[PDB]
């Protein structure tokens, strides 16, 4: 399993491994999609807070 | 003439891979008579990839309705026979089997030599087909 | 005992090429360079030269 | 269905290392040739030697195998008869049809070891003389040691024994052709085409040092080691360099060991390939007329 970072590297891979292009250690590459979320993390850099002050009360 | 002719469409590779010295299990199927192909073929010297369209023709014969049978081991080049396609097989029908729980599910057992073929689909197409016969398979991609 | 004349494999004659041998290797040449002087580019006419007991000189004291 | 038509070129021609193409023909045609070039064509050597008297350290039959491996000249080596073919003279003698005669005679009187050489031995013919350096040692006499022989050399196939061979390193290579795909040669980076030119076991493929690109230089030094091929296998670019052998165009590096000139040697070799493939045709037409 492997995640990427956006949806454009994503929908680039999976058109480099639907003309079977993508070779390694002479073995083919089918890149197919799986629900599994191995880091549950929102895929944007607008949603991705990185530092932000919370109070409760 | 052709008994069965038809246009597929690689769905998967079995061994997935380049300059293994094996033979591949190139699987297929049609699109417009529901047909599903299981021919063995080497990638070394003629490369298929994932993904391309290639006619198969099965003819008993290839004298182009000049001699019934084949004749002799070493055929000769006589009377402008068949040879438009580009990969020519030969190989001897040894079993047909039938399936249920579905309309197509009769297959169709082929040896070409050492490799095999199957061919499953509806019993229409394959009716003309007897047991222990010397078939031709007739290829060519485009 | 003394050096053969012909090469075991080959057929090459090698039993002239003995003196010129160790009149170069008296020098500072290394034994992997003292066969490239007398000509041999392969390994079987080589391990005649390189690898040879000189028995002669312990059977001529008597 | 008819017969083939040879082409050579002869790249350099000197003594025993003659070097020729041999274009248009199969591998039966140069293995053939290299089969009876190595074992078939006679030269003399001697057999019989005739020991009088030996006083040094090695033994009476000891230099009798060493005698016989010494690379005599012959020039004269297919004009005579075997000894078995002669059936007059009955052996022991110069009987200048089948034999001739040698006489070692050497005797070390003075204080220091003197060897004795293959320049020592003298024959009644000076047609068949040894060749000549130092020369081959042979024995090491010392002070009160004496050697005298008589020796008896003969014309004989080289198939019998391994001294009338007067080929030493007769061999042929396909000398293949080699093919780069241009169009994959940019997909891979400066530092990958360092370490595939690197992978090559003999000096192959070069480098261009004005575009970095793999030039073809000396493709005649490849020796089919499969390096090359199977580090491009493992990589990022399968099927880069397809190399194939020839059906064709061998190359000829035949050595004549200084018994015989290396241009007899192939001309000897034909002309008995044409009656080695003469008895067989002539003994076989009866039985079609
Ligand atoms: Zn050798
Ligand atoms: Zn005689």
């Amino acid at each position: 399993r492997v995640q990427f970072t956006t949806l454009e590297v994503k929908s680039r891979a999976q058109l480099l491994s639907s003309q079977s292009k993508l070779l390694f250690k002479t073995h083919n590459l089918r890149l197919s999609e799986a629900y599994d979320d191995i880091i549950p993390r929102p895929v944007d850099p607008r949603k991705r807070l990185d530092d932000i002050v919370l109070t409760v009360g | 003439i052709i008994m069965f002719e038809d246009i597929f469409v690689v769905d998967k590779l079995d061994p997935d891979g380049k300059k293994f010295d094996k033979v591949t299990r190139v699987e297929a199927r049609s699109h417009n008579l529901e047909m599903f192909m299981h021919l063995d073929v080497n990638t070394e010297v003629y490369p298929l990839a994932v993904g391309d369209k290639f006619t198969l023709a099965m003819a008993p014969t290839l004298n182009l309705d000049g001699t019934p049978d084949t004749g002799y081991f070493t055929p000769g080049a006589k009377k402008t026979l068949a040879d438009k396609y580009e990969y020519i097989m030969h190989g001897k029908l040894y079993k047909i089997s039938e399936r249920d729980g579905k309309t197509p599910k009769a297959e169709l057992y082929v040896s070409f030599g050492g490799l095999l073929m199957l061919l499953q689909g509806d019993p229409a197409h394959i009716s003309h087909f007897e047991l222990d016969q010397r078939l031709f398979l007739l290829m060519r991609k485009l | 005992m003394i050096i053969p004349v012909r090469c075991f494999t080959c057929g090459k004659v090698i039993g002239n090429k003995w003196d010129q041998y160790l009149d170069l290797l008296q020098l500072d040449y290394t034994e992997g360079d003292a066969l490239d002087a007398l000509q041999l580019v392969r390994y079987c006419c080589r391990r005649m030269l390189m690898t040879h007991v000189d028995l002669i000189e312990k059977l001529l004291n008597y | 269905t008819y017969q083939r038509f040879p082409k050579i070129k002869i790249r350099e021609l000197k003594d025993d290392y003659a070097k020729f193409e041999l274009r248009e023909t199969d591998v039966s045609m140069a293995n053939a040739l290299r089969r009876v070039m190595i074992s078939e064509v006679p030269t003399v050597a001697i057999d019989l030697v005739e020991i009088e008297v030996n006083s040094s350290v090695l033994n009476d039959e000891f230099i009798a195998h060493r005698l016989g491996l010494i690379p005599l000249t012959s020039e004269r080596a297919m004009s005579m008869r075997f000894s078995r073919d002669c059936d007059a003279c009955d052996g022991d003698g110069q009987c200048e049809f089948c034999s001739v005669e040698f006489r070692l005679s050497s005797k070390c009187v003075t204080d220091q070891t003197l060897d004795v050489t293959s320049r020592d031995l003298y024959s009644a013919d000076p047609t068949v003389t040894p060749v000549d350096h130092k020369g081959i040692i042979i024995v090491k006499l010392r002070r009160g040691q004496e050697l005298k022989l008589r020796a008896i050399a003969r014309k004989g196939i080289g198939k019998d024994h391994a001294k009338w061979s007067p080929a030493a390193t007769v061999t042929f290579m396909y000398e293949p052709d080699i093919i780069i795909n241009e169009d994959m040669m940019d997909t891979l980076s400066d530092e990958e085409k360092i370490d595939l030119i690197e992978s090559s076991p003999t000096k192959v493929f070069g480098m261009d040092p004005v575009t970095r690109q793999v030039v073809v230089v000396d493709p005649e030094a490849y020796t089919y080691d499969e390096e090359v091929i199977k580090k491009a296998e493992a990589m990022g670019k399968p099927g880069l360099i397809e190399i194939s052998p020839k059906d064709d165009s061998f190359i000829f590096t035949v050595e004549s060991t200084g018994a015989v000139k290396a241009s007899q040697l192939v001309l000897n070799a034909i002309d008995l390939l044409k009656q080695k493939l003469d008895a067989v045709r002539l003994s076989d037409d009866t039985v079609e007329a």
